C-alpha cells in the first residue's frame, strides 16, 4: 500500500513577497 | 497462476496465530531482499549483545557503496551469522542483489506506493515490482490476470515511471 | 586480498578518468550551446535549474 | 493530467527524502559520515531527476490552465488561495543575482564565437591527452 | 558555541529550504485527487483534506506563445552568463578545497616523516585493542614470559604513544594504568638495595 | 528599465469600491481603468458605439442568469477579436473572468462557429486583481538548491579528517 | 513466490540436553533444521520472522526413547510458484533440445518445441545462444519464462515452462 504519509509541511508564517505599487490612480 | 489460482495453502485471507483474518502479503526481490538483510543484521546485533552480556561496525553493513562490496558484505554476513551449511539461502540472496530493480528502501516505498495505490491484487502487484515492462501490453500479455482489469493508459504510465524510478548503477 | 586492491585501485583510477573527462566537457560547454540543427542535443528549458544541475556538478566533481 | 500525475509522484518521493534527511539531521548526536554521504547523494541525485522529468513536460504543465474549485469556498480560505499563488523569489536569492550579475558585468557575439572555439579546442586536446597515454 | 550557532544556522536554513518545496507537493496532489478520488485521498495533508473536498485541478488547454529572436537568444545568452557564473564560483570552490586539503595533508606529512624518522627497529612488534579507547594502537612485547620466566603476574607489553607536545615516543606499560601523569618516570622507578 | 511582471501586478482602487461598490453589474466597469484592460480590445470599441449611441458547468448559469451578458453576446458577435468576457462568480466577493479571443472563421468548410482562444488569467479577489506554475516550481526548487548549497558548504567545512580514524566533527 | 505462511514443526530433543539452557537448545535446532529446507507443501523454507517471538509449547517426554518433542509455531517467509506463473529468471544452461532458467531458487526447464521458430540455436557463438531478430538471450540474460507445471519431491520442485507465446525471450 502506502507506506507513510507526508507530514503537513504548510508555512503559513511566510510573510510572502508580493510586489504592490499599482494603487495610486 | 495465470487465473490467480492460489490454492487453500496461498489464500488471499490468511489465518493468523491471533485468529485474525489478513490479507496475504507478497513481496517482490527488493522487498524480500531488504526484509532477510534487516533480520540477519538484527540476529547479528541481537547475537553481539548475548555475547557481551555473557563475558558503529554496523553502519556501513546496511549503507553499500557498490554491488561488488554489498555482495562482500552479503557474504559476511552469512559466514557470521548463517554458518555456512545452507547453500540454497546463499543462491536465493545473490539471485536477489544481482536483479534487484531498487537498492533504497525509499524508492522501493515509492514502487509500492505506486503500485497498490490502484488496489490491484498482492499477486499482481508483486510481479510489477519484479517485472520492468517497456508497454502496458507488453505486460498484460506477460501477467495475464492484469488483462481486462486496468485500463492501458493507467499501465502505460505506472510502467514509464516505474522505469524512471529506477536507480542508475 | 592483494588482487582486491588492484582492482579496486583500477576502478579507482578509471573514475579518476572519467570523472576529470566529464568535469571538463561540463566547464567547457558550461557556456550553454544553442545550434539550429536537429542533430546537436543541448537543452536549457528551465532557467533556474540550469544553475542547480551546474552546481549539481560542482558538488559531485 | 499524466505529466503532472508524475510530476506529483516524483516531487511527493523528494519531499519524503527531504523529510527523511530532516529528522536524520534533527537529532542531537551526528550520524556517521557515510551515512550523511549516501543521504546527500540519493536525494541530490533525486533533486536532478525532478528537474529532468520536469524539463520533458513543460508542454503539458504550460497547456493547463489554473482555476478555482466552484465548491471551494474564497470567502474563507482567501489566506490559504493566497499563499498558494504567490511566486515571488526570497529576496537574498535576488539581490543574490543582482550582486553577480553587477560582478560579472557584436562585441558581445564574438567573445561568445571565440568562447565557442576555446571550448572545442579544449575538448579536442584533453581527447588528445587521453589518448596519448594507455589507461587499459 | 559556534558549533552549536551553524547547527541551528543549518537547520533552520534546510528547514525554509523545505518550506517552500512543501507547496509545490500541495498544489501538484490535486489533479489525480480530480481523476480519482481514492489514491489521491492519502496524497494531501488532514488539514487540506479538511479544507475542501479535493477536485481542485483539472485539465485545460492553452495555446503557446509564438516565438521570434526577441526572447531565446536573451535567454540562451544570460543562461551563458550564470553558468560562467557556476564556473567562477567552481573555480574558487575548488581551490578553496585544494588550499585546505594541501595545508592539512603536508602537515600530517609532517608527523608522518616524524613518526618514520623517530622509530628505530628483532622486535615483538604488533596492534592491540585498547581496553579504554578501543582503538589499535602498537604494542611491544619486552617480558621475559618467552626467555623461560614463570612470573605470570606481568606480561611485559608496553603500548606505544606519540607525545603530541613534545613530538616523542613513550612506553605505557600494561600493570600501571592508575599512574596518569609526566611523573610516571620517578613514580615507577623502583630498585633493589642491599645494606651490610 | 525594470519592469514588475503582470502576473503579479495587484491594482487597488478605494475610490472606485466607495463611490460604486463591489458588485457583478459593475465589475467590467471596474475593470476598464486597469493597466490589464487593453484600449485595443473591441470591448471599448463597443462602449464608445454605446456612448455615441445614448447622446445620439456554471458557463450557461451565469449565461441565463443576467440580460446585460446576452447584450455583451449581441454586441461582441459582430466584432471578432481580443474580447474579455466573464468566467464565473460567487458572491459577494469572488468574480473572475475569462479573456480569450475570438476568430469567427466564416470560411468555407468549418461548420463549426467563432474560435475561441485562452490568453490569460485574471482573479478578481475583495477589491484586487491577479494575473506560470512552471516558474513557481522551478523557484522554489532553486531556492531550495541554495540554501541546501549552503547547507552542505558550511557542514563540509565542519567536516575535519585525520588519517588514523577518517572523517570525524 | 514470496509469501507469508504460518508454520509449525516438532522437534525431539535428546536427554542428554536437559537442563536451564533448554529454551537455547531448541532455538539452535529449530534456526538449524528449518532454515533453507523445501516441503512440497510450502514450497522452500526461506526465512523465519520475529526470531525473538519463537513461540513454544510443553513437552511430552516419549514413552519409547525419552526424547521430548515440542511444538514449535512461527512465520516464515516461503517461496512457491502455480500453473499459469510468469517470471524473470537468468539462464543456467544452454542446450539443443531448449534451456533451464533459474527464477529464486528453483530451475524451470524449457523444451525447443515451448518456443517460436524465430529463435535458432547458435553453437557456435561463445557461449552458444538462442539467437533471434529482435531478443538475444544467453547465459546472465533477464529472461520471463511462463511456467507451466511443477514436480514436487522431498528437497526440491523442478519446474517446465513454455514461452511459445508473443512478448517472451530477451527483455
Amino acid at each position: 500500500p502506502s507506506y507513510s504519509p507526508t507530514s503537513p509541511s504548510y508555512s503559513p508564517t511566510s510573510p510572502s513577497y508580493s510586489p504592490t505599487s499599482p494603487s495610486y490612480s | 497462476a495465470a487465473t490467480l489460482q492460489l490454492g487453500q495453502e496461498f489464500q488471499l485471507k490468511q489465518i493468523n496465530h491471533q485468529g485474525e483474518e489478513e490479507e496475504l502479503i507478497a513481496l517482490n526481490l527488493s522487498e524480500a531482499r531488504l526484509v532477510i538483510k534487516e533480520a540477519l543484521v538484527e540476529r547479528r546485533r541481537a547475537f553481539k549483545r548475548s555475547q557481551k552480556k555473557h563475558k558503529a561496525d554496523d553502519d556501513d553493513f546496511m549503507h553499500s557503496e557498490t554491488r561488488e562490496k554489498e555482495l562482500e558484505s552479503i557474504d559476511v554476513l552469512l559466514e557470521q551469522t548463517t554458518g555456512g551449511n545452507n547453500k540454497d539461502l546463499k543462491n536465493t540472496m545473490q539471485y536477489l542483489t544481482n536483479f534487484s530493480r531498487f537498492r533504497d528502501q525509499e524508492t522501493v516505498g515509492a514502487v509500492i506506493q505506486l503500485l497498490k495505490s490502484t488496489g490491484l491484487h498482492p499477486f499482481e502487484v508483486a510481479q510489477l515490482g519484479s517485472l520492468a515492462c517497456d508497454t502496458a501490453d507488453e505486460a498484460k500479455t506477460l501477467i495475464p490476470s492484469l488483462n481486462n482489469k486496468i485500463s492501458d493508459d493507467e499501465l502505460e504510465r505506472i510502467l514509464k515511471e516505474l522505469s524512471n524510478l529506477e536507480t542508475l548503477y | 586480498m592483494s588482487n582486491q586492491a588492484l582492482y579496486e585501485k583500477l576502478e579507482q583510477t578509471r573514475t579518476i578518468l572519467s570523472v576529470k573527462l566529464a568535469e571538463l566537457i561540463n566547464m567547457t560547454t558550461i557556456a550553454d550551446r544553442n545550434d539550429d540543427d536537429e542533430g546537436s542535443f543541448a537543452q536549457e528549458n528551465s532557467e533556474l535549474a540550469v544553475a542547480t544541475t551546474s552546481v549539481m556538478m560542482v558538488n559531485n566533481q | 493530467g499524466q505529466a503532472l500525475d508524475a510530476v506529483r509522484m516524483r516531487l511527493a518521493q523528494l519531499t519524503h527524502s527531504l523529510r527523511r534527511i530532516r529528522d536524520e539531521m534533527s537529532k542531537a548526536e551526528l550520524p556517521q559520515w557515510y551515512t550523511l554521504q549516501s543521504q546527500l547523494n540519493v536525494t541530490l541525485s533525486q533533486l536532478v531527476s525532478v528537474t529532468s522529468t520536469l524539463q520533458h513536460f513543460q508542454e503539458t504543465l504550460d497547456s493547463t490552465v489554473v482555476y478555482p474549485l466552484p465548491k471551494f469556498p474564497t470567502t474563507s480560505h482567501e489566506s490559504l488561495v493566497t499563499t498558494l499563488l504567490r511566486k515571488k523569489n526570497i529576496p537574498e536569492v535576488d539581490e543574490w543575482m543582482k550582486y553577480v550579475r553587477e560582478t560579472s558585468g557584436e562585441e558581445i557575439e564574438k567573445l561568445l564565437q571565440q568562447d565557442r572555439e576555446i571550448t572545442n579546442w579544449a575538448r579536442t586536446t584533453f581527447r588528445n591527452e587521453y589518448g596519448k597515454h594507455d589507461f587499459k | 558555541e559556534q558549533f552549536v550557532k551553524r547547527r541551528r544556522d543549518m537547520l533552520e536554513h534546510i528547514n525554509l529550504a523545505m518550506n517552500e518545496s512543501s507547496l509545490a507537493l500541495e498544489f501538484v496532489s490535486l489533479l489525480l485527487s480530480s481523476v480519482k478520488e481514492s489514491t489521491g485521498m492519502s496524497s494531501m495533508s488532514p488539514f487540506l483534506r479538511k479544507v475542501v473536498k479535493p477536485s481542485s485541478l483539472n485539465s485545460d488547454k492553452i495555446p503557446y506563445v509564438a516565438p521570434t529572436k526577441k526572447e531565446y537568444i536573451e535567454l540562451d545568452i544570460l543562461n551563458k552568463g550564470w553558468k560562467l557564473q557556476s564556473l567562477n564560483e567552481s573555480k574558487d570552490l575548488l581551490r578553496a578545497s585544494f588550499n585546505k586539503l594541501s595545508s592539512i595533508l603536508q602537515n600530517e606529512h609532517d608527523y608522518w616523516n616524524k613518526i618514520m624518522q623517530s622509530i628505530s627497529n628483532k622486535d615483538v612488534i604488533f596492534k592491540i585493542r585498547d581496553r579504554t579507547s578501543g582503538q589499535k594502537l602498537l604494542a611491544i612485547k619486552y617480558g621475559y614470559e618467552d626467555s623461560g620466566s614463570t612470573y605470570k603476574h606481568d606480561r611485559g607489553i608496553a603500548n606505544i604513544r606519540n607525545n603530541i607536545e613534545s613530538q616523542n615516543l613513550d612506553l605505557i606499560p600494561h600493570s600501571s594504568s592508575v599512574f596518569k601523569g609526566t611523573d610516571f618516570v620517578h613514580s615507577v622507578k623502583k630498585f633493589l638495595r642491599v645494606r651490610i | 528599465m525594470n519592469v514588475t511582471p503582470l502576473d503579479e501586478l495587484q491594482w487597488k482602487s478605494p475610490e472606485w469600491i466607495q463611490v460604486f461598490g463591489l458588485r457583478t453589474e459593475n465589475v467590467l466597469d471596474y475593470f476598464a481603468e486597469s493597466p490589464f484592460f487593453d484600449k485595443t480590445s473591441n470591448n471599448q470599441v463597443i462602449k464608445m458605439q454605446r456612448q455615441f449611441s445614448q447622446l445620439n458547468p456554471a458557463r450557461r448559469q451565469i449565461l441565463f442568469k443576467y440580460p446585460m451578458y446576452m447584450q455583451l453576446e449581441e454586441e461582441l458577435m459582430k466584432l471578432d477579436g481580443t474580447e474579455y468576457v466573464l468566467s464565473s462568480v460567487r458572491e459577494p466577493d469572488f468574480w473572475v473572468i475569462r479573456k480569450q479571443r475570438r476568430t469567427n472563421n466564416s470560411g468555407v468548410g468549418s461548420a463549426k462557429g467563432p474560435e475561441i482562444i485562452p490568453l490569460q488569467d485574471y482573479y478578481i479577489i475583495g477589491a484586487n486583481i491577479y494575473q506560470t506554475i512552471f516558474k513557481i516550481v522551478q523557484s522554489r526548487l532553486m531556492s531550495t538548491s541554495y540554501h541546501l548549497n549552503s547547507t552542505l558548504e558550511s557542514l563540509y567545512d565542519l567536516i575535519e579528517f585525520q588519517p588514523s580514524q577518517g572523517v570525524h566533527y | 513466490m514470496f509469501f507469508i505462511k504460518d508454520l509449525s514443526l516438532n522437534i525431539t530433543l535428546h536427554p542428554s540436553f536437559f537442563g536451564p539452557r533448554m529454551k537455547q537448545y531448541l532455538k539452535t535446532k529449530l534456526l538449524e533444521e528449518v532454515e533453507g529446507s523445501c516441503t512440497g507443501k510450502f514450497g522452500y523454507i526461506l526465512c523465519v520472522l520475529d526470531y525473538d517471538n519463537i513461540d513454544i509449547q510443553r513437552g511430552r517426554i516419549l514413552p519409547t526413547d525419552g526424547s521430548a518433542e515440542f511444538n514449535v509455531k512461527y512465520r516464515a517467509v516461503v517461496f512457491k510458484p502455480f500453473k499459469g506463473e510468469v517470471v524473470d529468471g537468468t539462464v543456467v544452461s544452454c542446450s539443443q533440445h531448449g534451456f533451464e532458467v533459474q527464477v529464486g531458487p528453483m530451475k524451470v526447464f524449457v523444451t525447443k518445441h515451448l518456443m517460436p521458430q524465430d529463435l535458432t540455436f547458435n553453437a557456435g557463438s561463445n557461449p552458444p545462444s538462442y539467437q533471434s531478430s529482435e531478443d538475444v538471450i544467453t547465459i546472465k540474460s533477464r529472461i520471463r519464462v511462463k511456467i507451466e507445471g511443477c514436480i514436487s519431491q522431498v528437497s526440491s520442485i523442478h519446474a517446465i515452462g513454455s514461452i511459445k507465446e508473443d512478448y517472451l525471450g530477451a527483455i
